RNA sequence: AAAGAGGAGAGGUA
């Protein structure tokens, strides 16, 4: 696949640096992992072959821009 | 193999009966134990992503428990990285680890974001590092960047770049340990170089050079420098060249 | 005495 | 993450400095580009490593050649020593002292001449090359791979008077392999039946002190304490930049020179603020410690300070008992568990000797009080009740030392020194130690 | 035996060099490392290149080897010489003659190299020029293979009037290699090779590759008729 | 153990000669139990005895009947060790001997010495005299080598060292699988399990061999003939050897060549690489044997049978039964696979009543059985080499309660893999990462290809450097097909006395092969070695030779382990703990006080009560994980439970208690011990439909 | 004993006991903390005050 | 390009065992490790062969049990025949026979293979056999290359009573090589190769070096067409 | 539908 592991590490590196707690940023990718997971298991397929954990990060690190 | 197939069944059940559908629970458990061979292309997907947790049995501090991404393997045995192992203390002589898997979502960016193994750098005790290489990468840069007096083929050339001296160095017409000047733009700092520059020459048109030990620069007239050459060693070369370019990928 | 008991440690991501 | 770029090491790269460069990436790139540097460095050196053909042999081990009249000269000291036992003019406790001392300056000797001998035939040897390169070994192996045992010690602590006198090369004999199994019984039991007491404090440490989280941003204290180096006479053995990094200052630092500031209070000190308040003088500096804080809990942010596994302040909601317990606690287990990597040789630690650089005459000072004095292996001299100091004069050199209150002095005023000659001894230190019945 | 080849990814740099990714499977259990180091051998020191080989510089004192107007000295021209890359279509050898005048940046499109020989990289940098300079220069190119070293003459040369340089024929730069597994489910051992290579720009991949196969091919070709 | 002081961990110097001060246990009864001497005894009284020779005015009497002493009886008599050289065997060279007096180390001329030991090894055990170059290695090394001597397993086709010590013969005809022909006769009959020896008189003695059985670890015993028909014999020849021995000699390991420098980074930390050669040359492979039992007993409800006709089972499960239900001798059998058939007759309530009286009023009798027959455990496979069955009625002492018994035995055989245990003589030990291909090892200028690579950088330091002599003499030994024997301690000749040995021996090969590659002279023990992916030499000459290598029983087929879900204890509904019995590994308090220190809160609740004791969560999770849907909450683990009962069981009132929100209203005490949601709690996590 | 000599030396030098006690804590912790960091220097171990 | 190979020395072992030495020149500067090595590689792992993989006994079942009159229990017997060495003229596989009867030393001379294939070595020891005593057997032979690891998945019984073994097809014993300078006065570097081979019998050196030149060539064929 | 319950000794490996 073209998204390779190191990516993500410099993603989650990112988020981590532009915080003030770690923790706070910790619980909310798993919120945010959670609303994910439930909205694609009650409608449509979605890209499934990403965990969605990845996915959160992803977002969020493009949210930042 | 044996070991992932049994520490992730509830996974690959649910992956079987979604995808490529089975029908219940019991045909999956059929399908497992008669080893059909689907179930390792299933379960190859399902690890993929979900982080492991790796323990030794004497736990002194926070570093003898780390999590990893998993990759399956022929065999019986784990296969552990070799920068690891003075954190928990390990060597491949007959020591044994015990693996836990996480469940929840919280689990998994919990492991994923406080105790990835490739975010451990300093020690807690003390702001040290702790991924330093340790026995044989040491002796390896020890000998690569060493003096020898002897083996002395090809000194006294001249270079423009850095990877002219490694290419000619592939070649096998310059020695490991010869003595070469080599153009370089940039700090550079030598062992035992003289702060005095020790020939100064003055030419017309108002330019100057100046020889160091180490060095031997051109400049103008109380202006800046036209040139730098570098008197080095092909080794320290490629030791400076690999940091270099690990540092822009 | 939260692990005793089974809670969520009041350190860490279970700080609140 | 950019902006810096690597200086060019002219030189020869042994552990230290992949340490060094290792601390300069994490402090300047971050804790991404560091796993990918480390990862290159081991595929290099693993690469380079094998290119060379770094082997072992018998001819390797090379044992230098003056180490027969150093033995004679050792004998001939022990001889003398147990005539004079013998004759009836020292006790029992006086000869043990005299031969032990004896033969530890020998080792020291000889260890010297080891190293100087390795480091001048050949710098390419492979012994010397995997041991001073910082890869596996270390002094006290080659020592007695190439040099000689020395003395040992049994499973109680205690100093056995009979040396081996060969190394592994040339071969033991049977009394000395007698000998050896007392060292090597003392590492087996050290190994397991000494262990628990470590465990036994690490859990205690770890009970006292579970429940110190962070839980408050600031106290609004101006109490402190005041930091300096760690110094034993005039040799400073813990610098003052390694202790003021990640604290918090609790005042106002002012240059002794001029009128600038350094720092304000309430500023944490990164490595070159630090750096730059060792270089500019400054002997104390106050900061704030948990051991004033004025939080009705346990510690507040501000006085506590960095973390130091990630070089910033701490979070809110670390649990840093258990860190400190567990740091604590962690390197005395580990190192009652490898007491056997090195037999059971006797760690040396002798006083400190003032030895005359030229011959000449004492001149002594004005201050000079001193008292007779009987000395540990049975002499007689003088203890000083001051400090004052040493005057030796020479054809056309002049030379003055400085003598402080406790030592022992073995001339008078007046004497002819010769060359290479013991003038004072300052003995160890009774610290540091347990004290017991006699 | 009953293998193929691709090519997967090509690249042009701004110097005008060239890259080039071949994957080369399926194989037995330990041809990849045999067929790669060989490839790697031949191709990194028996091609055939093109290179300069003698140079003569007018005007120049023999005290402090410095050219009046120049910036830069005998030494830094004779360093940004050896870096020109040609391609001659001809086997006998050629010269060229490079005159410039007044204020200006000289660069490879100014050297008059025949109606055959032509220059790679036209933007190749040599010297700087200022008001009332001239530069007269003349170039001889030759055919050989491999990294040549000349004698007693490491760089620092002023003397005869055709001076010597040690030269690089080299189209190829830089060679890599690598063998991973190509299995596929739970079978006997299989795998795949991946090859890269980085190209000066006179040549293509894809033709030093077969340049390389028909070089090995031709060595290894007269020992099956032994028996 | 508890109640032992710490002066009965020490060494005494009346143990000289008595007991070994280095063969001791590395535990928690360590200077506990020791090893008798080498040449020790003891007296009718109980007391240790060990002999001397005596000497006069200076010369050692050799031939005047050893005398025999106790510790009490030496102590007032100068006594010399056993490595003072004489001239001839008689006179004692030099001018200050060493001596023994008053539990006292000294020196004294050589006239006064009184006694002297018979050999330099007599302060030793069995296990540590078999260890060559033992004076130029550390005592801790010594201690481990010994120890690792004795966990080999038997090989296929053992092999003697080529470099021994000359206590081998003895320490092999000393243990019993030894057959030496008692006359002087010659070999009238061989046969694989008879052997028949014909004296010149004209009597005869038989012996019968064993032939592959079973010990007490599950290895193997074997004899095997020596000799031939119609060979002419003498007195003590050795005719059969057992498992573990060449002929006549202890053989444990193999020889196989060995160079000391790194690979590519697989000798990274005490690690092994080794060459393909090892396993389809059949070196390093071993025969095991495992034996499974069943019986037949008698319970109140009804007798159980053993039988063919098991209920509810495909015909590929009884291929290879016969009649009764018992697998046939020479059958291959896997995992799952069935031994013998066993059927219980048992009736069990747990069906309506209607339908059995039903069927028990209207007849038509059947099958109200169960089956747990005999089965082979997971992992294990092999050949079917005895079954051996006993009943009643044939003179048998079955135990009471029982009708029936039957053993089986099964064989395996097993190759060196990776993840296997090997090591030295010389306390040298390690574990096998890579096994490669034979083109791809260094190969010597002969163009033979390596056996094993070893990393240097762990031979300065631990210490032991015997085993550099060991294969340099090895190498030489080789060459000249000599099998030399060295004894520890030979510095009393000379000065360099090993080193120049192993250099003559080395030269003297040299000469006689006519290949000048295989010695030098600026390098003395190092060789030019070619690198099997390039061609291209090495840097340096590398140290070559031929090492003795074992094979130990920590195998990794015997330590892989996982589970998911098993069994539960019945106090505490925590999970088992065994290999035995899929067991779970425990999470001690430092992994909790690690866990804390991270600060991940989450995982550590996740692992203390959905993971072991919370009875309701355990089928939650589990079917929530099958179903894709999220984990509820956990509720309170079952331990915290139990501790309430107990404690107040001792008459103490504890409770607890949920604070009062408002108003004057007390605060209410809370049932833990009540159910909460109305939804089931099975004793087990289960997959509902 | 040391921590009474100081008690008793600061409670007659200043007004009340408030002070007198923290004087004399501070003073203790100090010369343990440094007598603790001291010992364990005697070692090669290194660790954070 | 263009060079001479010549055999030097041919000589044969106690009819086990054959030797070669081979000279070729001239080359280039650094092709005889080129050439060497690849030869060397492509040897000693990418040949043929023929080896014997099941062996029948009459009156035994499994590998743990013994004959009444033979001085060899059944393990000693498959080692012995395991390491056999035959050569088969077609494709197909064999099956031999053997019976002995009464006291004998049982070799390998006695083993009726039939006109398609043929046994090297007619003095292998196999047994021994006393007075009353007799031995039956029957060999299969199959074509191979390597080693072959016994799986016990065929299912199909159609090897009743038949003793699988490892199979080791490989028959080529060693290979050496060197290179020396050709250089005559002149300077330019020629080299010469030399290289020696010990092979188990089967073969000729002369047939082994032209199958692996024959290996080689269609390896490096493929390459010449467009990368 | 079923399936192991604890305890005590002795010996080993990181
Ligand atoms: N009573 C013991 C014995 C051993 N260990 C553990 O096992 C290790 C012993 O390692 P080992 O391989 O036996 O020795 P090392 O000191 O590593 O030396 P080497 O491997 O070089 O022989 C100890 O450090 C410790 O982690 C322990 O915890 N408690
Ligand atoms: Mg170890
Ligand atoms: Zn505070």
């Amino acid at each position: 696949f073209d998204l390779d592991s190191q990516d993500l590490l410099f993603k989650a590196e990112s988020l981590i640096v532009n915080s003030t707690n770690r923790y706070h940023v910790t619980l909310q990718i798993a919120r945010r992992a959670k609303q994910a997971r439930y909205e694609e298991m009650e409608n449509l397929s979605e890209e499934t072959g990403i965990k969605p954990v990845l996915r959160a990060i992803l977002e969020m690190s493009d949210e930042l821009n | 193999r044996e070991m992932a197939i049994e520490l992730f069944q509830p996974f690959v059940i649910h992956r079987l009966i979604k995808n490529h559908s089975i029908n219940n629970i019991k045909q999956a458990k059929k399908l497992i134990q008669k080893n059909d061979p689907l179930i390792w292309d299933v379960l190859e997907e399902v690890i993929e992503g979900h982080p492991v947790m790796l323990n030794r049995a004497p736990t002194l501090h926070r570093l003898g428990i780390q999590a990893f991404e998993p990759i399956l393997v022929e065999g019986r045995a784990i296969q552990l990285h070799p920068l690891v192992c003075p954190a928990f203390n390990a060597d491949f002589d007959g020591d044994q680890m015990a693996v836990h898997v996480p469940l929840s979502i919280e689990a998994q960016a919990e492991a994923r974001m406080l105790m990835l193994a490739s975010g451990n750098i300093l020690s807690p005790a003390t702001g040290q590092p702790i991924v330093t290489p340790s026995q044989d990468m040491v002796l390896g840069c020890y000998y690569l960047t060493a003096e020898n007096p002897g083996a002395q083929k090809g000194a006294g050339r001249y270079f423009a770049n850095l990877e002219d001296a490694i290419r000619a160095f592939e070649q096998g017409s310059v020695d490991l340990h010869a003595w070469v000047w080599v153009r370089f733009d940039g700090e550079v700092e030598s062992e035992g170089e003289s702060d005095e520059p020790e020939s100064v020459v003055a030419a017309d048109d108002g330019t100057v050079t100046k020889t160091y030990r180490f060095r031997r620069i051109r400049e103008t007239e109380d202006g800046q420098r036209l040139s730098q050459y570098v008197k080095t060693t092909p080794g320290r070369i490629l030791f400076n060249n690999t940091v270099q370019t690990a540092l822009i990928h | 005495e939260n692990v005793i008991i089974g809670r969520l440690i009041p350190a860490g991501t279970g700080f609140k | 993450e950019a902006k810096s770029a690597p200086i060019f090491r002219n030189r020869v790269i042994d552990k230290k400095q992949l340490k060094k460069l290792i601390g300069w990436t994490f402090a300047h790139y971050g804790t991404a580009k560091t796993a990918v540097v480390a990862d290159d460095l081991k595929a290099l050196g693993f690469r380079y490593a094998t290119r060379a053909g770094v082997s072992i042999s018998i001819d390797d081990l090379k044992v230098p050649g003056s180490k027969a009249e150093l033995l004679e000269s050792a004998e001939k000291r022990i001889q003398e020593t147990e005539d004079r036992y013998t004759r009836g003019e020292i006790t029992e406790v006086e000869r043990f002292q005299k031969v032990i001392d004896t033969w530890a300056n020998t080792n020291d000797e000889l260890t010297d001449r080891v190293v100087k001998n390795f480091r001048e035939s050949d710098p390419l040897n492979s012994v010397y090359m995997m041991a001073f390169s910082g890869a596996r070994g270390n002094i006290s192996q080659v020592r007695q791979l190439v040099g000689m045992r020395g003395l040992m010690a049994n499973p109680q602590g205690e100093i056995i008077d009979l040396p081996i006198k060969t190394n592994f090369r040339e071969g033991l004999t049977v009394t000395e392999y007698i000998i050896s199994s007392y060292g090597a019984r003392k590492g087996l039991v050290d190994t397991a039946l000494r262990t628990a007491d470590s465990g036994y404090l690490t859990r205690r440490l770890v009970d006292v002190s579970q429940d110190v989280i962070i839980h408050e941003v600031d106290c609004g204290t101006s109490r402190g304490l005041f930091v300096e180096a760690m110094t034993d006479g005039d040799r400073i053995l813990i610098p003052i930049s390694q202790r003021l990094l990640g604290r918090v200052t609790a005042e106002a630092v002012l240059d002794p020179s001029t009128d600038e500031v350094l720092a304000e209070a309430g500023q944490d000190i990164n490595e070159d603020l630090a750096n730059r308040i060792e270089k500019a003088g400054i002997k104390k500096v106050k900061v704030r410690s948990p051991l004033t804080c004025e939080a009705a809990r346990s510690v507040c942010q501000k006085c506590y300070g960095w973390s130091l596994a990630h070089a910033q302040m701490v979070d809110m909601g670390e649990a840093v008992g258990i860190i400190a317990a567990q740091s604590i606690g962690e390197p005395g287990t580990q190192l009652t568990m490898r007491t056997f990597h090195t037999g059971g040789v006797f760690t040396g630690e002798t006083a400190r000797l003032l030895r005359a650089p030229v011959a000449g005459t004492i001149k002594l000072g004005k201050k000079a009080r001193t008292r007779p004095y009987r000395t540990r292996h049975g002499e007689e001299a003088l203890l000083a009740e001051a400090n004052f100091d040493l005057v030796l004069e020479g054809k056309g050199r002049k030379e003055t030392f400085a003598i402080l209150q406790g030592s022992t002095i073995f001339v008078q005023d007046g004497d002819k020194v010769a060359a290479e000659a013991i003038l004072a001894e300052v003995p160890v230190s009774g610290r540091t130690k347990r004290t017991v019945e006699k | 035996m009953t293998f193929q080849v691709e090519c997967v990814e090509s690249r042009t740099e701004a110097d005008q060099g060239q890259y080039g990714r071949f994957s080369i499977e399926p194989l037995a259990r330990g041809q990849g490392t045999t067929v790669g180091n060989a490839l790697r051998r031949v191709l990194l020191s028996n091609l055939e290149g093109t290179a300069v080989t003698a140079v003569r510089i007018g005007g120049v004192n023999h005290e402090f080897a410095t050219i009046p107007g120049v910036r830069e000295d005998v030494l830094d021209i004779l360093l940004n010489v050896r870096e020109l890359v040609v391609h001659a279509h001809s086997p006998q050898p050629q010269i060229g003659r490079l005159r410039v005048v007044g204020p200006a940046t000289v660069t490879a499109a100014d050297v008059d190299f025949g109606p055959e020989v032509e220059v790679i990289n036209p933007n190749h940098y040599i010297a700087s020029l200022s008001e009332g300079a001239t530069l007269e220069m003349e170039l001889k190119v030759e055919w050989g293979t491999g990294y040549r070293a000349i004698d007693r003459s490491h760089d620092e040369t002023t003397a005869l009037d055709f001076l010597q340089l040690d030269a690089v024929f080299m189209p190829v730069r830089r060679v890599n290699y690598s063998v991973e597994d190509a299995r596929v489910g739970e079978s006997t051992a299989i795998d795949r090779l991946v090859l890269e290579v980085w190209t000066n720009g006179s040549l293509s991949p894809q033709e030093a590759l077969s340049q390389a196969a028909s070089c090995l091919v031709a060595l290894f070709e007269p020992l099956k008729n032994v028996s | 153990r508890e109640r032992a002081g710490f002066a009965v961990r020490d060494i005494h110097p009346s143990h000289y000669g008595r007991i070994c001060p280095i063969e001791t246990p590395e535990g928690p009864n360590a200077g506990l139990i020791g090893s008798l001497a080498t040449h020790a005894r003891v007296n009718d009284y109980g007391f240790i005895e060990t002999p001397f020779w005596r000497v006069e005015e200076g010369r050692v009497r050799k031939d005047l009947a050893p005398v025999y002493m106790t510790a009490d009886q030496e102590d007032d008599l100068r006594v010399a060790p056993g490595d003072v050289a004489t001239d001839d065997a008689g006179y004692i060279l030099g001018t200050t001997i060493p001596v023994r007096y008053r539990q006292d180390f000294t020196t004294t001329t050589p006239e006064r010495v009184d006694y002297v030991a018979l050999s330099p090894v007599q302060i030793i055990s069995v296990a540590t005299s078999l260890i060559p170059f033992l004076e130029h290695d550390d005592a801790n090394r010594a201690l481990m080598g010994s120890n690792m001597q004795r966990q080999a397993v038997p090989l296929l086709r053992p092999e003697r060292p080529l470099v021994g010590t000359g206590l081998e013969p003895q320490a092999a005809r000393d243990s019993g699988m030894v057959i030496t022909s008692p006359v002087d006769g010659t070999i009238s009959y061989v046969d694989a399990t008879h052997i028949e020896v014909t004296a010149d008189t004209g009597e005869k003695y038989g012996y019968a061999l064993q032939k592959y059985q079973r010990s007490n670890q599950d290895t193997c015993l074997n004899q095997r003939p020596i000799v031939f028909e119609g060979d002419r014999v003498q007195r003590g020849q050795v005719i059969a050897d057992g498992s573990a021995t060449e002929k006549g000699e202890l053989a444990l390991g193999q020889n196989i060549l060995v160079a000391y420098m790194p690979w590519e980074g697989y000798n990274y930390e005490d690690a092994i690489l080794i060459s393909e050669r090892l396993v389809y040359d059949d070196v390093y492979t071993s025969i095991h044997i495992e034996k499974f039992e069943i019986e037949a007993r008698q319970t109140k409800l009804g007798p159980e049978e053993i039988t063919r006709e098991i209920p509810n089972v495909g015909e590929d499960a009884l291929r290879q039964l016969d009649e009764n239900g018992i697998i046939r001798v020479g059958a291959w059998v896997e995992s799952g696979d069935i031994l013998v058939g066993k059927v219980t007759p048992k009736g069990e309530s747990d069906q309506p009543p209607e339908e059995k009286l039903l069927r028990a009023i209207f007849g038509e009798k059947a099958r109200d059985v169960r089956d747990n027959s005999l089965r082979v455990p997971n992992g294990e496979k092999g050949r079917v080499v005895d079954v051996r069955l006993f009943t009643r009625e044939q003179g048998d002492e079955l135990p009471p309660g029982a009708n029936m018994v039957v053993r089986v035995y099964v064989a395996q055989k097993r190759k060196i893999q990776v993840g296997d245990k090997m090591a030295g003589r010389h306390g040298n030990k390690g574990i096998i990462s890579r096994i490669l291909p034979c083109e791809d090892m260094p190969y010597l200028p002969d163009g033979t290809p390596l056996d094993i690579v070893l990393n240097p950088l762990g031979v300065p330091s631990r210490m032991n450097v015997g085993q550099v002599f060991e294969c340099m003499l090895g190498w030489a030994g080789q060459l000249l097909d000599a099998r030399f024997k060295v004894t520890p301690f030979d510095e009393m000749y000379g000065a360099e006395a090993s080193r120049l040995t192993v250099n003559a021996k080395l030269s003297e090969a040299r000469e006689q092969t006519g290949q000048p590659w295989v010695f030098s002279d600026d390098e003395p023990g190092k060789i030019q070695v070619y690198d099997g992916r390039t061609g291209e030499p090495f840097d340096r000459p590398v140290t070559v030779g031929r090492a003795y290598m074992l094979k130990l029983v920590h195998l990794v087929d015997d330590k892989i382990h996982a589970r998911s879900t098993g069994p539960y204890s019945l106090v505490t509904q925590q999970p088992l703990g065994g290999k035995a019995q899929q067991g779970g590994q425990r999470f001690g308090e430092m992994e909790v006080w690690a866990l804390e220190a991270y600060g991940a809160a989450y995982i550590l609740q996740e692992l203390l009560t959905v993971k072991s004791d919370d009875m309701q969560g355990r089928n939650e999770a589990l079917n929530a994980i099958v179903k894709g849907k999220a984990i509820p909450r956990p509720g309170t683990p079952e331990s915290f439970k139990v501790l309430m009962r107990e404690l107040q069981s001792l008459c103490l009132d504890i409770a607890v208690y949920k604070a009062s929100t408002e108003d004057y209203e007390e605060d209410k005490e809370v049932d833990l011990m009540a159910d909460v949601n109305q939804r089931r709690t099975p004793s087990r996590p289960t997959y509902e439909s | 004993d040391l921590l009474e000599i100081y008690y008793d030396y600061f409670r007659e030098q200043l007004g009340e006991d408030y002070e007198a006690a923290l004087e004399s804590l501070r003073r203790v912790q100090a010369l343990l903390v440094n007598e603790v960091q001291s010992v364990y220097q005697s070692q090669g171990i290194d660790i954070s005050d």
